[PDB]
């Protein structure tokens, strides 16, 4: 996931 | 010195060697955790920063605006706190209440957006915001923004060239934006002149660097090892100087934490034990074992309380  | 804001505080993370890992002490951490907002991202969300206001693209009154509510929505908020800037992050409405309270207390002001959209949603309604104005609105593209592997370049490459006395010969990170494993190669290889081995490490469940190397096809997956597999290849990865890609799984990566606290007394987070896990499988060949491997930990244990690794 992107939620980086 | 005394640093003006926290946020020239970055960086100057320790070096730690592993007991219960590696052989005859091949394998060194670097603690990523002992930053501003106690993440690697707090060096990045600085330096974009920085970066903006040097280039005029951030101004004083300009609004932050992004969505990501991870490390680097963190470290964003803690810059915009030290430095005076409005920031806007964008979320799904079905993210952690720990989360909303930690960037609540940052100051930042969240947007909820839709949990069936999930991140696209939210990434949809930043850039929404954005183009709405864009002379009050900046969004600092952490996948693509130079300024993200060039402080890596600038600080967290030449801390680990300093600590190890030139000696490092194996640098092995997780890849999120690839700006660490980037910058700190760049630094090594082209600063410094050394011809390491840099290895990226990307979760078998989503190992799109190791498909897109060999020329298969791309299947992203999802995985539990926060911080790391976005799913694509970012612009701020540098295929070029990467040597080797290992893969790791969630389970071994979770397991790797817990024994980095428990055997070794370091308050590691989840993608810490994937990075780990990844350097103790090279430092027991047998072409390795005189070599000294260093391994980015970029987060602390705390931060991960409501997850599976606790």
């Amino acid at each position: 996931n992107e939620n980086i | 010195a005394i640093y003006a804001d926290n946020s020239y505080s970055i960086g100057n993370t320790p070096l730690v060697r592993l007991k219960h890992f590696g052989h005859n002490g091949n394998v060194v951490v670097k603690i990523e955790g002992r930053n501003p907002s106690y993440s690697v991202k707090c060096r990045i969300g600085a330096n974009m920063v920085w970066q903006a206001e040097k280039d005029g693209t951030l101004t004083k009154g300009k609004e932050i605006v992004d969505a990501t509510s991870g490390n680097t929505g963190i470290a964003l908020a803690y810059v915009a706190a030290a430095r005076g800037y409005k920031i806007t992050l964008t979320m799904p409405e079905t993210m952690s209440l720990e989360r909303k309270r930690l960037l609540c207390g940052l100051g930042v002001n969240l947007v909820l957006t839709e949990g069936a959209k999930g991140m696209k949603g939210a990434i949809a309604k930043a850039e929404e915001i954005v183009a709405s104005d864009p002379s009050r609105y900046v969004m600092l593209k952490q996948f693509e923004n130079p300024a993200n592997p060039q402080i890596h370049r600038e600080t967290t490459g030449p801390e680990i060239w300093k600590d190890t006395d030139g000696k490092v010969d194996v640098v092995v990170a997780g890849v999120g934006t690839g700006g660490s494993i980037t910058g700190i190669s760049r630094a090594i290889k082209l600063d410094f002149g050394k011809q390491i081995t840099s290895v990226a490490v990307e979760p078998v469940e989503s190992p799109v660097i190791s498909q897109t190397l060999a020329g298969e096809e791309v299947k992203p997956g999802p995985h539990k090892i926060q911080g790391i597999g976005a799913g694509f290849i970012p612009k701020n990865l540098d295929l070029s100087i990467i040597d080797r890609v290992e893969t790791v799984d969630s389970d071994t990566a979770l397991a790797t934490a817990r024994r980095l606290m428990a055997e070794e007394g370091i308050l590691a987070g989840i993608s810490s034990g994937a990075a780990v896990a990844a350097a103790d499988r090279l430092a027991k060949l047998p072409e390795f074992a005189d070599k000294l491997i260093v391994v980015i930990l970029p987060s602390a244990s705390e931060r991960y309380l409501s997850t599976a690794l606790f």
